[PDB]
């Protein structure tokens, strides 16, 4: 746990260095639910890289 | 506002007219104040009438809503009007008319504001009115609770009035008689108590009791009613001081022993303090109602249900003079005779031993500090009476092999464990009582008088072994025989033993030094009944103190008894002081100012005075050390007030042994000493977490005694919740080792409180009320304030003898068993406004079986809707029956 | 009435002032408080120290141990440290944990929830009491039922029914 | 007077300023401690407190599998869900710690002092307890024909094994309580739980099932087992429809967190063991939910109908309800309850309470006439056709 | 500053959940002009959800 | 100075007050019909310790020769 969002930081930074670069995700599913538990730390985890997706889609 | 609704013909205005009086009417308020005094009577008596009519009518109207804002206010102005000048003067027929709904409007006012100021003022008000009237009140209160609807608010409004009238302001005895008070009794029980408590209205309710025990038996609880009025009468002495209660609780006792619910009157006569009124509360229940039932048998019971010290019968002053009486209440000459004999009420405690079981492993072991510390050990497992017999029968080991004092010691711990047998233990004692040194024949003479006193109630009485023995010419054996007369008698007013005591301890100069406990014997005699006034006690102290102060132990005996001897009344001493002045000394001047405090002494408010003006943090030379620990304590005091004044003495007696170590530094061990036996005496409504907290700390202190003494409060309710407390206490003790003599001191610490499972419990409580009376508890008090206990005072220390009866069920019809019995439990409680806590009589139907317990017990009751029945004896197991009256002369509630 | 308020007083005066006096008058004089009083508040404090960890008491066990669940990601089971008292830790109330090692120093919080706010609802109407008109039958209803019960319970439990609600 | 007046306002400020030193010395706040009970347990608390025993981490052994290094190890996992591999703290033998029983390890130092008492991991399902209630004996209407029924099934094997054994007969187990909301199954069952005077433990199903699917029924199978063992224990289970609906899935949905739980419950009843003599009582909302398990008999020997109580019921209900409460005796209290429509339990002692009400509203020390009529007229129109029964009924 | 959690200097901004979210929901760029032909709509909304956030006094 | 003589003198003042607060605190002003309260006769303790004079005098400059 905690490493999830952290990941996400990065793989997208890259691509702005080095603009214009795609970001393409095979199937956004799994992780763009619009529906969390969160509870469990499992549910929690998915609920984070959601949180920092948003923010990161302004940020390109 | 809204003018006119009454004063206007219109179909209309009858909606104004409930609203108006809160603003202004035209006429209504004006009939009463302006109409009335601007015109003259006659001219104006027509149309007062027509209008008063309508007034009442409005009254009516206004209970019929459930508001307040169109209650209060319009009630309020109409009053006023009233005031001016229809009080009296109209006529003879008007001014009565008035009065009726201006009563109504009063309650309110007098209800919601509860200040001093404005108690006072309303009853001025309401006597004059009250008189004038002529008892339109009792009508007026009826109609009320009869209606047809009415207010929560109005349900405390009405009772509020009758105080009013119990002041006596404006009257003297005219309509001093109920405000219709019994249906005002039955639906709330809160301010009416108070009222009555003060009136001494209470001698009406015995003649009205016949109609008022069909609401006490399944309908209500008018019970709980009664029991509150007693509660306000007892709590009267914290309120105003002792000798202005003193005369109220006698006139109190005398309506209560008359009453069918006897325990409330067996706590007044046990307060005063008198031979004459303890016969009475014997007798009177059996005259006044002379149907069998349980009337009879409520004065055996009651003497039974007491509980304050000692052994059977307990107070003892009542053991003697229901003789004489016990021949005219006759439920059978040869039966009731046997009941009221201590050997009846031997024979059940043996049954509770079986349940206890060993718990003895303590030390019998011989040679050195071991065998002295045996003996105190050996009875402190089984506190009380449990199954110790086999260890007390062995002679050989712990009483002979002992030397000096020990033997002494040895002898007089003895009686405390073969405590409540009719005889076998009096064979032990007696085979004592011929061997040995001189020693082991008086310490046995202590023990004597607790095992004898199972034989006797006026045929072959304790007196009777007792008054051989305290012929001895040695000093020993004298002073062990009055110590065990002082123990059999407890607190008694009686020829005999008082002249035993009169004689004995002539002479301030004796051998031993253990002669001092004479005067301590004579002064437990005195309090608990009428003193005994005995002439060797008062003049011999003052003359003990001039050869010596030398030795802590003697010079402090002497003074405690004189204040002892002193207490239990103020009128009695005089007589005795008298005779005291004609020797003079300086000591003298001392002995005169401790009557001052003897005779104020028990008030709620001038003893706490008084102490200010004191006798400790002074010295004139040691003569003001030896009694100012006595007075700190205020331990007669503590146990006597009311359950709600015990929430108060927790702090009470805390607060007594800090004022000794501030005043006094050397006094300061002393203090916390005296502390582990003033709770025990106090007997305090939370008993858990007093003794736990001072138990760690007693460890560090100098004088591990204080330990010791702690113990014997320490173990509260015998293990089932103490099982955490009395082990961890035990450990402490043990825990520690650095010498001998503190191992022994620890170990009678440890020993104390390990006491086997369902054992009787620590009490001096009447087990309803947390009332009561000590007599007993200080034959361990005294000795507990000598500077370095000896192994001769540890003798003297070591008896209990004060611990509950195994019966706490059905004495009833006569039945007198252990042998299960039905009870009920209520999971829902109501109560609080029952003095001694015993919830509704609804009942919901649990298992058989009540024994012995301290604390709790209070949600415990009998079963009371098996067939219908109320209880008499109020029922919770601690000392307390669960036994109940009903028409019937046998018990409806078989035994489970 | 007026004698009552003299009574209950009584119990209250002696509470403030025998705190006070036995506090600061015991460690002066002998040695009883004295050691051992010092002793609990200085271990208590020294072993709270910096952080403590913040726990919730589950349950409390008869053998001076307790289930305490941590806010940490771990449960304990912790022994109780000398001179704290395992009987004044509330089932409603969180206990604050030294997070060295797990021990119940003592309760300085009892802690907050959202969970709690939604039932405690604090009105101050606009429109209240006599700002309604008509239908004067139906409020006098609903205070028989509510009102006068809550107000006084005694008799309505006494009679014999439960309280109409 | 006056002056004992002036402390009654300052008490409270006094108190206030003093806060810090009550803190310390009797409990509460800063410096926690009681005085009297840790006091005196301080000399056996300085050894846990020196030892590495707090922690003592939760936790429950899954096998006590030694191994070599340090020898005595057990092989544990955490209530949190990992395992670790232990120690011994010598305070205990290896004897003490035993395979599927609670235990307790350090955090620091991951060994065992003592172990954990087992199986007392619910903490929702306590909350509801309340041991041996009951709103009081007279609303029941007494005995009734319904209470001494449930009694020979209930009551009799607790108090007496002994009587049991000697007659050669097997001991009974379920009895099956139903009806619609307020024909009164908790009612009668406290009654009888108080009269055995068996500890009694009752709870709703609704905190054994908790969080996700399976953590509710970790929850069923300890309280039951631990209730088992106990000798003389009566369960009364209130209201299962929470644990007790359904068996069934649709595949848009599903019925599979409360049937994990209901399943989890009937197993353990009589289980695959004989039967014990401790008692099961159910109480179900609906006999239409039921599944064949929980009715075979050993799980549910007699079936016991509460549903309306009986003709007999309606009248004895008013009546040692109205015996209770001060009401008028020229009123036929039969007549009241008869006027009643298709009585639910609930409803006939409705009347009673409505009927009362008006009493205490004037404050008399009776009832009159008229508070009886204004009440049953009342109860007969509306009451009756908003009971639960008319919709229930026709379901089941 | 850890092993004893004493605090070291302030951080002027100030944090709560709420704050994320507003950024991470994103506010629209679009305003009522491009959007327009919906004039008619504009007017209708204004009155019953912005007025009484804006004034609630009046 | 060294410390060995302060520290005598410092338990010799402690009793003064001490003694005061003794006596002062044990009248019941609070247990009398009047009220006045028994906690505003809250006193404590003091000590007394001694250490050197710093002064400086006839300074033209730190540490001339201290011309008179």
């Amino acid at each position: 746990l905690g490493e999830g969002p952290r990941m996400v930081r990065d793989v997208f930074r890259l691509a702005k260095e080095n603009a214009p670069a795609i970001i393409f995700i095979d199937e956004i599913d799994a992780i763009a639910t619009k529906r969390f538990d969160a509870q469990t730390g499992a549910d929690r985890e998915v609920q984070r890289i959601l949180l920092e997706l948003l923010n990161q889609m302004d940020g390109f | 506002m809204e003018e006119g609704g009454r004063d206007k013909t219109p179909v209309q205005s009858q909606q104004p007219s409930a609203t108006a009086p809160s603003g202004a009417d035209e006429k209504s308020s004006g009939k009463e104040r302006r109409d009335a005094g601007e015109k003259d009577k006659e001219q104006e008596l027509s149309e007062e009438d027509k209008q008063l009519q309508d007034e009442l009518e409005m009254l009516v109207e206004r209970l019929g809503e459930k508001d307040t804002s169109l209650y209060r206010p319009a009630l309020e102005e109409l009053r006023r009007q009233i005031r001016s000048s229809t009080t009296s003067m109209t006529s003879v027929p008007k001014p009565l008319k008035f009065l009726r709904p201006h009563y109504g409007k009063l309650k309110e006012i007098y209800e919601n504001m509860a200040p001093g100021e404005n108690k006072c003022f309303a009853a001025d008000i309401i006597s004059v009115l009250a008189m004038t009237m002529s008892g339109e009140r009792e009508c007026l209160k009826y109609r009320l609770v009869g209606s047809q609807e009415e207010l929560a608010s109005w349900g405390h409004e009405y009772v509020r009035h009758l105080a009013g009238e119990v002041a006596k302001e404006w009257q003297e005895l005219d309509d001093a008689e109920k405000a219709q008070r019994e249906p005002l009794l039955t639906l709330v029980k809160e301010i009416v108590p108070y009222n009555m408590a003060h009136n001494a209205e209470h001698e009406a309710c015995d003649l009205l009791m016949e109609i008022e025990q069909v609401d006490m038996l399944e309908k209500d609880i008018d019970e709980n009613a009664y029991s509150k009025v007693c509660l306000y009468l007892t709590s009267c002495v914290n309120y105003v001081p002792e000798p202005e209660n003193s005369a109220l609780l006698r006139c109190a006792l005398g309506v209560f022993r008359k009453f069918s619910r006897f325990p409330e009157a067996l706590r007044l006569a046990l307060m005063l303090n008198d031979m004459e009124l303890v016969e009475d509360i014997f007798t009177s229940c059996k005259d006044v109602v002379v149907q069998k039932q349980m009337a009879f048998m409520l004065g055996r019971h009651g003497v039974f249900l007491e509980l304050s010290e000692d052994v059977e019968e307990y107070e003892d002053l009542t053991e003697i003079m229901s003789n004489v009486q016990l021949n005219s209440n006759f439920l059978a000459l040869a039966r009731e005779l046997d009941i009221m004999e201590p050997k009846v009420p031997d024979d059940i405690y043996k049954t509770h031993l079986e349940n206890n079981r060993f718990g003895g492993s303590g030390s019998q072991v011989d040679s050195a500090r071991m065998n002295l510390a045996s003996s105190f050990v050996n009875g402190f497992v089984n506190a009380a009476f449990g199954q110790d017999k086999l260890l007390t029968d062995d002679g050989n080991k712990w009483l002979y092999k002992n030397k000096d004092h020990g033997m002494l010691s040895a002898a007089a711990s003895l009686g405390m464990i073969l405590l409540w047998d009719v005889d076998g233990g009096l064979t032990q004692i007696d085979k004592y009582l011929y061997s040995s040194e001189d020693y082991i024949k008086s310490g046995a003479l202590l023990a004597c008088g607790i095992v004898n006193s199972g034989v006797r109630n006026e045929c072959d009485p304790a007196l009777a072994l007792l008054s051989d023995y305290v012929l001895h010419n040695s000093n020993t054996m004298r002073l062990g025989s009055i110590f065990g007369l002082g123990l059999a008698y407890a607190g008694s007013n009686r020829e005999d033993v008082l002249t035993l005591l009169l004689p004995v301890m002539g002479d301030s100069k004796s051998s031993m030094e253990v002669a001092g406990v004479t005067a301590l014997a004579c002064g437990m005699i005195a309090v608990g009944s009428c003193n005994g006034d005995v002439t060797s006690t008062i003049l011999q102290t003052i003359m003990e103190k001039s050869e010596t102060e030398l030795k802590d132990t003697y010079a402090r005996w002497l003074p405690l008894g004189l204040g002892l001897n002193h207490l239990g009344k103020g009128e009695a001493i005089e007589a005795i002081l008298a005779a005291l002045e004609v020797v003079s000394e300086p000591f003298r001047s001392f002995a005169n100012t401790l009557v001052d405090v003897c005779a104020y002494a028990g008030s709620g408010n001038v003893l706490k005075v008084q102490q200010l003006l004191h006798i400790c943090s002074e010295h004139f030379d040691s003569k003001e050390k030896e009694e100012d620990k006595d007075k700190k304590e205020k331990k007669d005091k503590d146990k006597k007030e009311a359950p709600a004044d015990m929430g108060a003495h927790q702090g009470v007696a805390v607060l007594g042994i800090a004022l000794i170590a501030m005043g006094e530094e050397i006094g300061a061990e002393m203090a916390l000493r005296t502390f582990g036996h003033l709770l025990r005496y106090g007997e305090p409504t939370l008993r858990r977490a007093v003794p736990l907290a001072l138990a760690l700390i007693s460890v560090s202190n100098p004088r591990l005694n204080i330990l010791d003494t702690l113990s014997k409060f320490s173990h509260d309710a015998d293990p089932e919740v103490s099982y955490n407390s009395i082990f961890a206490m035990g450990m402490v003790g043990s825990g520690t080792n650095n010498a001998r003599l503190a191992a022994m001191l620890r170990q009678l610490a440890q020993y104390h409180a390990k006491d086997p499972n369902n054992l009787f419990m620590v009490r001096l409580a009447q087990g309803l009320t947390h009332l009561g009376k000590g007599t007993l508890t200080l034959c361990p008090y005294h000795s507990d304030r000598q500077l370095m206990s000896q192994v001769a005072v540890a003798g003297l220390l070591t008896v209990l003898v004060s611990f509950l009866d195994v019966r706490n069920i059905i004495l009833g019809k006569s039945h007198y068993v252990l042998y299960g019995l039905v009870a009920a439990m209520q999971p829902r409680m109501l109560v609080t406004f029952d003095e001694e806590l015993r919830p509704l009589p609804v009942s919901v139907r649990v298992g058989q079986a009540v024994d012995v317990v301290g604390q709790a017990g209070k949600p415990k009751t009998i079963t009371g809707f098996q067939t219908h029945t109320t209880p008499v004896l109020l029922a919770h197991g601690e000392r307390a029956e669960l036994a109940t009256e009903e028409f019937l002369p046998v018990t409806p509630i078989l035994e489970g | 009435t007026q004698c009552r308020l003299k009574l209950l007083k009584l119990e209250r005066i002696k509470d403030y002032l025998l705190m006070e006096e036995e506090f600061i008058r015991n460690q002066e004089q002998m040695k009883p408080l004295e050691e051992k009083q010092e002793e609990e508040r200085s271990k208590v404090d020294d072993l709270r120290g910096t952080p403590m960890s913040v726990g919730t008491l589950e349950e409390i066990i008869d053998d001076n141990h307790a289930i305490v669940s941590t806010s940490v990601g771990s449960e304990h089971y912790v022994s109780i440290l000398s001179f704290v008292d395992k009987d004044l830790l509330e089932p409603g109330c969180s206990v604050l944990l030294n997070h060295k090692v797990h021990a119940v120093i003592g309760v300085l919080m009892d802690d907050t929830d959202p969970l709690v706010t939604v039932m405690k609802v604090e009105k101050a109407p606009q429109e209240t009491y006599a700002d309604i008109g008509g239908l004067d039958n139906q409020i006098q209803e609903i205070k028989e039922s509510v009102e006068l019960p809550l107000t006084h319970p005694e008799y309505y439990e006494e009679m014999g029914i439960k309280p109409p609600k | 007077q006056s002056t004992y007046s002036r402390q009654i306002k300052q008490v409270e400020d006094d108190i206030q300023q003093l806060l810090k030193k009550i803190n310390e010395l009797t409990g509460i706040k800063e410096s926690d401690t009681g005085l009297a009970p840790p006091a005196l347990w301080d000399l056996a608390a300085d050894k846990q407190t020196l030892q590495s025993e707090q922690p003592l981490q939760v936790a429950r052994c899954t096998k006590i599998i030694n191994a070599d290094s340090e020898d005595p190890k057990y092989i544990i996992n955490v209530k949190q869900f990992a395992k670790f591999v232990v120690d011994l703290s010598d305070q205990v033998a290896p004897t003490d710690i035993e395979e599927g029983m609670r235990v307790g390890v350090d955090r620091n130092k991951y060994q065992i002092h003592i172990p954990l008492p087992p199986k007392i991991d619910p903490t929702v399902t306590m909350m509801q307890v309340e041991e041996k209630p009951d709103v009081t004996y007279s609303d029941v209407g007494g005995c009734k024909e319904q209470i001494e029924k449930l009694r020979e099934v209930v009551e009799t094997p607790l108090l007496h094994p002994e009587r049991f054994v000697n007659l050669g007969i097997e001991p009974p187990k379920g009895v099956l309580l139903f009806g619609p909301p307020g024909t009164g199954k908790t009612l009668c069952a406290r009654a009888v739980a108080n009269r055995t005077d068996a500890c009694f433990i009752p709870v709703i199903g609704s905190e054994l099932v908790q969080k996700y699917v399976g953590e509710g029924a970790r929850m069923v199978r300890e309280l039951f087992e631990m209730a088992r063992t106990k000798k003389a224990c009566l369960i009364f289970f209130d209201e299962i429809d929470a644990i007790g609906g359904a068996r069934f899935d649709d595949g848009a949905g599903g019925d599979n967190e409360v049937q994990r739980t209901m399943l989890e419950l009937i197993n353990q009843l009589d289980g695959f063991d004989p039967r014990g003599n401790i008692k099961v009582l159910m109480a179900t909302n609906r006999p239409d939910t039921l599944d064949p398990a929980l009715m075979r008999p050993g799980r549910l020997d007699r079936k016991i109908e509460f549903s309306l109580p009986d003709l007999e019921g309606r009248t004895h209900i008013f009546k040692i309800h109205a015996r209770s409460m001060s009401v008028e005796r020229d009123i036929r209290f039969e007549l009241l309850a008869r006027l009643c429509p298709n009585s639910t339990g609930a409803e006939i002692r409705s009347v009673c309470t409505e009927a009362g009400m008006f009493a205490i509203r004037a404050r008399r020390k009776i009832a009159t006439e008229k508070d009886f009529l204004e009440a049953v007229n009342k109860v007969i129109k509306s009451y009756a056709k908003f009971s639960a029964t008319p919709r229930y009924m026709t379901y089941n | 500053r850890n092993d004893s959690y004493t605090l070291h200097k302030i951080l002027p901004n100030k944090v709560d959940p709420l704050v994320s979210l507003m950024m991470v929901e994103k506010v629209p760029d679009s305003t009522y002009e491009m959007i327009g032909g919906l004039d008619k709509q504009i007017k209708e909304i204004k009155e019953v959800i912005e007025l009484p956030v804006k004034h609630p006094e009046l | 100075e060294v410390p060995k003589e302060k520290e005598k003198e410092k338990v010799s003042t402690a009793v003064l007050s001490i003694t005061a607060k003794a006596k002062k605190k044990e009248k019941e002003k609070e247990k009398k019909e009047e009220e006045k309260m028994e906690v505003d006769e809250a006193e404590k303790k003091e000590e007394k310790e001694k250490k050197k004079e710093p002064e400086p005098n006839f300074q033209l400059l730190d540490n001339p020769a201290r011309v008179m």
